[PDB]
């Protein structure tokens, strides 16, 4: 039995860790 | 009016001694650095506006230009990390968190907006944004006996403050502080609003992206049906944060993977299996293969629900990074799984699909198979079917891809080949 796979590091789905205030 | 100013008159208007003047080059440089395209951020640091922008958050006696300044800040504060930095250097946390108790709603808006930014930029950030006191004040927002009174733009910057006080591992947040945070993180993750719930979903896979003992913190608040709930939801922006939080849920102990299963879970992977969306597909195979790593009778959950013919098909047909993924989920269900499981595996039609996967240039993947391979013949050996197994390789094509592989480049692929061939084909 083979043990568990944690996440591998990305961001690409992730969403921008930043928003600049447009209006 | 003050549309369209070059830096130099902003700064000419910003370096008088009169507030209203002070006040209009303000919202010019606001402006500026509202516009669509390549915001002069650099240009307004450079010409040393930080400190007096900062200065002005605390003019309680001139509202407009403390929202002026907060909004030219936060702009600033979206760009590089050195960009966020001059914000930071500064001395705009302390001053946008004493906003945070602003009258004016809009005012305080704008420095949760602001404190978002900040700590969007990193670890270190987002800790200092912690040491100087913002998560009482922002959670205190939030105090309120329905959601549904607040106004929904506010909601939201709230929401997505908060979601960036809980992103970022190296290090992850405090312990207190998520702690502190969770109860109101439960609260948005049962609100109505679609952008509130999406937020809130990456805020709760943030927090379960770590060790077993992070998992366990979000996991005892009961959130884990809320979850399943918005897995199902139709929204594409809602069920790909809600599915990240799943998937780590379930890289977990055997118990924090059983309460995913509980929740109904396994339902609705018909569908993830087969989403339109690739990376849907990916996280949703990834996100199975973790739980055909669990116990036997949670393979026998993935079973009942009908899904190792899902894992099939994907095995058979998907984008690569999610055919590696379905090979990894069928490893893990043979290295687990009771010979009758795996017998059943071997009748959804496994085979043909994992031999055409050896096709494959990914060195991993080839590991991956030829191991999951090796374990199906080690089932056949208890019930002295090996040999109906090799002729099942061997019409496929299989056995013409192990062959080859006796010459691969990987020591362990061409040992575990050549095991195979020497072993039950001869």
């Amino acid at each position: 039995r083979r043990r568990k796979r944690k996440r591998e590091w990305d961001d690409d789905d992730d969403p921008p860790k930043k928003r600049r205030r447009l209006d | 009016g003050t549309v369209n100013w070059s830096v130099e008159d902003i700064v000419k208007g910003i370096n008088s001694n009169n507030l209203e003047s002070q006040l209009q080059a303000t919202q010019a440089a606001r402006k500026l650095l509202s516009r669509e395209k390549q915001p002069p951020i650099d240009n307004i640091i450079r010409a040393g506006l930080i400190p007096k922008f900062v200065s002005f958050l605390g003019k309680t006696d001139c509202s407009p230009i403390q929202f002026e300044s907060a909004w030219a800040l936060t702009n600033i504060a979206s760009g590089t990390s050195e960009q966020t930095k001059a914000v930071v250097d500064g001395g705009a946390i302390p001053a946008f968190i004493s906003l945070l108790a602003s009258p004016h709603a809009h005012i305080s808006e704008q420095a949760v907006w602001a404190l978002g930014n900040i700590a969007g930029d990193g670890s270190a950030f987002r800790d200092l944004v912690i040491k100087h006191g913002a998560i009482d004040p922002l959670l205190a927002l939030l105090a309120v006996p329905d959601l549904s009174t607040l106004a929904c733009g506010y909601l939201r910057n709230l929401t997505w403050t908060l979601s960036n006080l809980c992103r970022n591992k190296n290090p992850a947040p405090p312990l207190d502080a998520v702690e502190q945070i969770l109860p109101t993180l439960v609260r948005l993750l049962h609100h109505n609003d679609p952008e509130v719930l999406a937020d809130s979903c990456w805020a709760i896979s943030y927090l379960t992206d770590g060790p077993n003992e992070r998992i366990e913190m979000v996991v005892k608040k009961g959130v884990v049906p809320q979850l399943v709930k918005l897995l199902g939801a139709t929204e594409l922006p809602i069920v790909t944060p809600a599915l990240r939080a799943i998937g780590n849920i379930v890289t977990g102990t055997d118990e924090q993977t059983q309460k995913v299963i509980d929740a109904g879970a396994l339902a609705v992977f018909p569908s993830l299996l087969t989403n339109p969306k690739t990376n849907i597909q990916k996280e949703a195979t990834w996100t199975m293969s973790n739980i055909t790593a669990g116990r036997q009778d949670q393979i026998q959950q993935v079973v009942n629900h009908g899904l190792v013919p899902f894992l099939v098909g994907v095995l058979s047909k998907a984008d690569f990074k999610t055919q590696k993924e379905a090979a990894w989920a069928i490893t893990n269900y043979t290295s687990g799984g009771t010979v009758e499981q795996i017998v059943y595996l071997v009748h959804c039609g496994i085979i043909e699909p994992l031999m055409n996967l050896l096709s494959a240039k990914d060195t991993k993947i080839i590991q991956v198979i030829l191991d999951a391979i090796s374990n199906i013949f080690q089932a056949a050996e208890k019930l002295g079917e090996t040999e109906k197994l090799s002729i099942m390789i061997e019409e496929c094509g299989g056995l013409d891809k192990i062959e080859a592989l006796q010459r691969h480049e990987n020591e362990s692929v061409y040992k575990a080949s050549l095991n195979l061939i020497e072993k039950y084909f001869s």
